[PDB]
């Protein structure tokens, strides 16, 4: 149905919840703003993999309270 | 004697206790079926007034222990 | 007098056993909630208290344990206790507990038939300790930083275990963590 | 089997809790299917020491008796660390059959154990010849090409 | 105030406590111990990256509410 997510700065760990079938790039930015900071400003991981943009949490089989890295440049 | 009716009696409580588990189970089973809502809560709780007996029983079983000596 | 000294606490034991078999089933197929189960376990501890009582004159049990952990269990089955109890001015009290782990160490998958430990008190699925002392008599305990050295006998059926199990499967039955307040429902 | 169901849970709990900058996933065989006996792993390195900005990986194979017997952890061919094989394995004490191992180890407190070696190294034990010659001889260019081994891994 | 609330995790189950500050840490974490089923010895406590001192108090180290104690294996390499 519709999945939590766990998105982690280094520190703090804004949580999030979406469709299964939502393009990450939604809540990429609702990260990014949530942060101020800009998108192309963070990079987003999951299994030490970059993630992009149209990927569906469906996709990469995700589950309620998986977490995912955020850096910078 | 008195000692004997005790122990028989005992023996009813445990026996009865025994068939309401079953009686719990298989309307946990006639639950887990999921069976347009009314008769879920009814069953359910029908369940509830079997567990207040299975409470009582118990109830009734210690207080008979008394006399064992 | 020895066979009806012994032939007694055969009945007791089947009264104790009975009190198991009625809280199992009491938490194992409840629908409402909340503090309606503390007079549940009100009646069943007092009647527990009251037959331990002529027991003790007539002729431990872990009933007794069951009981005074099952209150706390109820509100949350991951619960720490607060086994510290405050010798007068203990004031570094082991309060709220916290957070258990409800998966074997072994197995790594969830309880499915609980084996605690008598050497510690270290619980381990009854597939996990059976895969682990296969072969070998005695093996150190599988749990980490523990000295006690371990065989196949000296493990017992964990009923607090599988309370907790149980209760945690129904408490998530209907409703794990819901609508989280604080899930941000990205659009 | 049951080693088996291990990992698989293994490996959802990872994705659920594990330290931040740490990767571990299994990988895939030539059928295009999951070897859950073999992982690849990422272990970054502490700011504020010459591995920090480092990300380095190391492999895990996994024993068919996981969890009674733990899994052999290998740094690459000839990784440069006092306690790193020329092999490129790496032996620590809650990795050890014969040592400290249990079945209750958790892949997150392996890795942890292994980047704290990073900056630890143990000198009493020492597994390599080149990297604990130049630790005792001069750190003074010890750590230089620790600092080329540390910025070779940031891909 | 005067008592502060520590948790102290494992990796696995975590431990609230309630601690004077001036309670010498060598009690909590023989509680966490003999409470864990954990042999001391095989055992390093770190607040904040600091392997802490058996007799050092919570004000020694500046714990404030809700600070974290993380008890890992003590281990070695070679
Ligand atoms: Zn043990």
């Amino acid at each position: 149905t519709h999945i939590n997510l766990k998105v982690s700065d280094g520190s703090s760990e804004i949580f999030f919840k979406i469709k299964k079938t939502t393009p990450l790039r939604r809540l990429m930015e609702a990260f990014a703003k949530r942060q101020g900071k800009e998108m192309d400003s963070l990079r987003f991981l999951y299994d030490g993999i970059r993630i992009q943009a149209d990927q569906t949490p469906e996709d990469l089989d995700m589950e309620d309270n998986d977490i995912i890295e955020a850096h910078r440049e | 004697d008195e000692f004997l009716k005790a122990k028989e009696k005992i023996n009813e409580i445990f026996e009865k206790l025994n068939t309401i588990r079953d009686e719990v189970i298989k309307k946990k089973n006639q639950n887990e079926y999921y069976r347009v809502s009314q008769k879920i809560k009814d069953i359910d709780d029908q369940i509830q007034q079997l567990l207040l007996k299975q409470r009582h029983l118990l109830s009734k079983m210690a207080s008979s222990m008394k006399s064992l000596k | 007098h020895m066979l009806e000294a012994r032939d007694l606490s055969n009945i007791y034991q089947q009264c104790y056993k009975q009190i198991d078999e009625t809280i199992n089933q009491l938490v194992d197929s409840t629908s409402p909630s909340t503090i309606g189960i503390e007079e549940q376990v009100a009646d069943i501890t007092s009647t527990y208290k009251l037959l331990s009582t002529y027991e003790s004159e007539s002729n431990n049990t872990d009933t007794l344990k069951i009981l005074k952990v099952l209150p706390y269990i109820w509100n949350d089955p991951t619960c720490v206790i607060p086994d510290l109890q405050n010798p007068a001015d203990e004031d570094d009290l082991q309060i709220e507990g916290g957070k258990i782990e409800l998966t074997c160490p072994i197995t790594c998958k969830p309880y499915e038939a609980p084996l605690i430990s008598r050497k510690c008190n270290h619980v381990f699925d009854r597939d996990g300790i059976q895969n682990y002392l296969q072969g070998y008599t005695t093996r150190d305990c599988p749990q980490a930083a523990c000295s006690q050295v371990v065989s196949m006998r000296d493990f017992v059926r964990d009923p607090i275990m599988e309370l907790r199990c149980k209760i945690a499967k129904m408490k998530e039955s209907q409703e794990q963590d819901k609508r989280s307040s604080q899930a941000i429902d990205v659009l | 089997s049951l080693c088996l169901q291990r990992l698989q849970e293994e490996r959802k709990k990872w994705r659920k809790d594990h330290p931040f900058g740490f990767y571990a996933k299994p990988v895939k065989k030539a059928d295009g299917s999951m070897d859950l006996q073999k992982w690849e792993a990422g272990i970054p390195g502490k700011e504020g020491t010459n591995w920090a900005g480092g990300v380095y990986p190391i492999t895990v194979e996994y024993p068919n008796e996981y969890p009674s017997k733990p899994p052999k952890v290998k740094f690459p061919a000839g990784f440069y660390h006092p306690n790193v094989y020329p092999s490129g394995t790496i032996c620590l004490s809650i990795l050890n059959e014969d040592q400290d191992w249990r079945p209750a180890i958790t892949l997150k407190q392996i890795v942890l154990g292994v980047q704290d070696l990073l900056d630890s190294p143990n000198p009493n034990s020492p597994k390599q010849e080149p990297a604990w010659r130049s630790f005792s001889r001069n750190k003074a260019e010890y750590d230089k090409k620790v600092l080329l081994q540390a910025r070779q891994y940031s891909k």
